[PDB]
């Protein structure tokens, strides 16, 4: 019964591990930022969000040449395609470009920040912030939360702009349906406050979640060169469950 | 606190089983055997898209599924063999006693009691014996057909009943078929 | 070493469940090969919209797959070969036996016995000899058809057998066929 | 990936069916008249070899 | 479940009686709106009285 011993040690860690992480982030945002907060949050959006955008602006293309190519061959069995532009607009702003661009933000630009966080912590350049004074929550960890909070949902939109253009290269270009009656589908059925605003909120959730993963996985490391990259594989897999998890709570409740 | 390490090794693995029960009862590879079911036939010509596991309704209700078809090459036909629901379509004795009257109220009837009315003797105690016995609510002037319900497909079979004095047994032959009549006869006569 | 593949033995398990799953629950796998299997042909006009690995339906239940569909343009009709059952479409039974004897009664009958020859023996038994090798229960004048799954499925080939009475082999050309029927052809047959 | 897509028709078979009130036989029947074993399991899975 | 095309209900349970033959439907019914509640009988009572104190 020692398997059973070590199964049930393994999830009471995992609960307290959630317990630290939760206190780690009431101490971040409630405080009145420091003098020189913002010029920090700006070159760290530059990291975060302008490196992670060549990534997403092909992958989000590469998607809208897959949804155009595969609702074009349903929707011509049933005769049908002047929805063409609808369900490739209404996959991608509701369902898709939320999800698929936080399973690609938790890759690069999310286990990025562990890496960051975290050879900082065994090469005892947090401890040694600390004995000058400053602190290096607010110092190093704050201005990496905030610049994860604002840079996946500026970069959604953008996924979900070049896959419904991408989508209209190979249904209207390529495969030769009409151009007119492809923009006048989406109008129709596609409202903005439902639909466009629902999936940029979706996305604000999905980002609280990969970055306050990422953070407190490279600030509570254990200062190892090979216990940095064991932290980097628990913040890619942590991330893909709460993206998906949330995922269907914030179905049900949007479209429900 | 030793026990708290084992506390949670328990509802792990434990909750870690009962998700792969529910994951092989609501599949359709454990389970769903039907209680008191029991298997009848009929011959049929035109079963074409009748999956298995399809709906049996009776008069708006689902009662059993299908799941076995034969051809029968020597003439031809379709044959078909499918499991009821016996919480909805047999007796118990509440109305055991009831589905015994029924009949025998018509049984002394102007119109069967008046009969050869000798046989009234005849048609008394002889009827209730197997009566009682093995017999479901389908009459003897139910057809079974195949139905679709829609414009698009769910192909069904469908029990009309026609009322009488007399009932099925459990596991026989219900001895007034249809098939279906799409495509070719539709269109036809459909211009 | 015990544990480690052991727990990829246990991977191997469910694997074998979920493929499973996939094949016999949601595809179904009647295959390219049922009992022998022959194959036989017909030739058509109109084949339209029917891609390969189709279903050959009987009276209402699958018993094979089309093949391929070769257009010559000697003479510029479609012809498709497809594969059959033995078990379904024929005897093997004395049943081989049993059709001779009604062959016989209706033809050569008291009527129609100074009609044919009417001291027949080689071509009474001839009845003896062609009713036994590769025999059908299909009619030499059936009529095949491309139908459609319902109301605006896909495509295969459903065989009426019906009237006269003489029976072919097994590898031959049913000569009585009908293609599809799209809108186009339909509003035709209407105007 | 056969795993994931055993586990994700079935976790669809239990909202779909179970929860929002689907009829379960037109739900199966669905599947096997237009889902064909070479041209759809058979092309996911050789999708998946050219992407390990 | 609509009185003119406005949901109002939910059905609950479909049996079946094996002696008459007939079905049995079982549906639940809001009672916001299909209800007269203490407000709404100042409309009913001048009329669902107005009809028993009619010519007839």
């Amino acid at each position: 019964m020692n398997t059973i011993a070590w199964l049930g040690r393994l999830v009471i860690e995992r609960i307290r591990g959630i317990g630290v992480a939760a206190l780690m982030l009431l101490q971040i945002i409630f405080s009145l930022p420091s003098a020189g907060g913002f010029g920090r949050f700006v070159y760290q959006m530059h990291r975060v969000g302008v490196m992670s955008l060549l990534i997403i602006t092909v992958s989000g293309l590469f998607i809208g040449l897959v949804l155009g190519l595969q609702g074009y061959s349903i929707l011509v069995n049933v005769g049908s395609e002047s929805m063409l532009g609808t369900m490739v607009s209404l996959t991608l702003l509701r369902e898709l470009a939320p999800v698929v661009a936080a399973l690609l933000f938790a890759g690069r630009a999310g286990s990025a920040l562990t890496a960051e966080i975290g050879s900082m912590k065994q090469s005892e350049q947090l401890a040694s912030m600390e004995m000058i004074g400053v602190d290096p929550l607010k110092q190093i960890v704050s201005p990496r939360l905030w610049a994860g909070i604002v840079s996946l949902p500026m970069l959604t939109v953008i996924f979900a702009a070049i896959g419904i253009v991408g989508g209209k290269l190979v249904g209207v270009d390529f495969l030769g349906v009409d151009e007119g009656s492809f923009w006048s589908g989406m109008q129709n059925n596609v409202q903005f406050g439902h639909d466009v605003v629902n999936g940029i909120i979706k996305s604000i959730v999905f980002a609280l979640l990969c970055t306050w993963i990422a953070v407190f996985q490279g600030y509570a490391c254990d200062p190892t060169p090979e216990g940095i990259a064991t932290a980097m594989t628990r913040t890619v897999v942590y991330s893909s469950l709460c993206v998906l998890g949330f995922d269907f709570v914030l179905t049900a409740v949007m479209f429900g | 606190s030793r026990t708290s390490e084992l506390a949670v090794g328990i509802f792990v693995i434990i909750f870690g089983i009962a998700l792969f029960f529910l994951a092989m009862k609501v599949s359709g590879l454990v389970g769903t055997n039907l209680s008191d079911g029991y298997t009848m036939k009929a011959q049929f010509d035109n079963v074409n898209g009748l999956k298995p596991r399809a709906k049996v309704t009776m008069s708006g209700v689902t009662i059993g599924r299908v799941d076995s078809i034969t051809l029968d090459p020597v003439t031809r036909l379709a044959t078909v063999t499918f499991d009821l629901d016996g919480k909805l379509t047999s007796f118990n004795a509440e109305q055991l006693k009831e589905v015994q009257k029924n009949a025998l109220d018509e049984l002394r009837y102007s119109s069967d009691y008046t009969q050869a009315t000798p046989a009234q003797q005849k048609t008394m105690e002889q009827q209730l014996i197997s009566n009682m016995n093995s017999i479901t609510s389908i009459d003897e002037d139910a057809y079974i057909m195949v139905a679709t319900n829609g414009l698009l497909g769910e192909k069904y079979l469908k029990i009309v009943p026609g009322g009488g004095l007399n009932y099925l047994k459990r596991g026989d032959t219900i001895s007034n078929t249809q098939g279906t009549m799409d495509l070719e006869d539709l269109i036809s006569k459909f211009i």
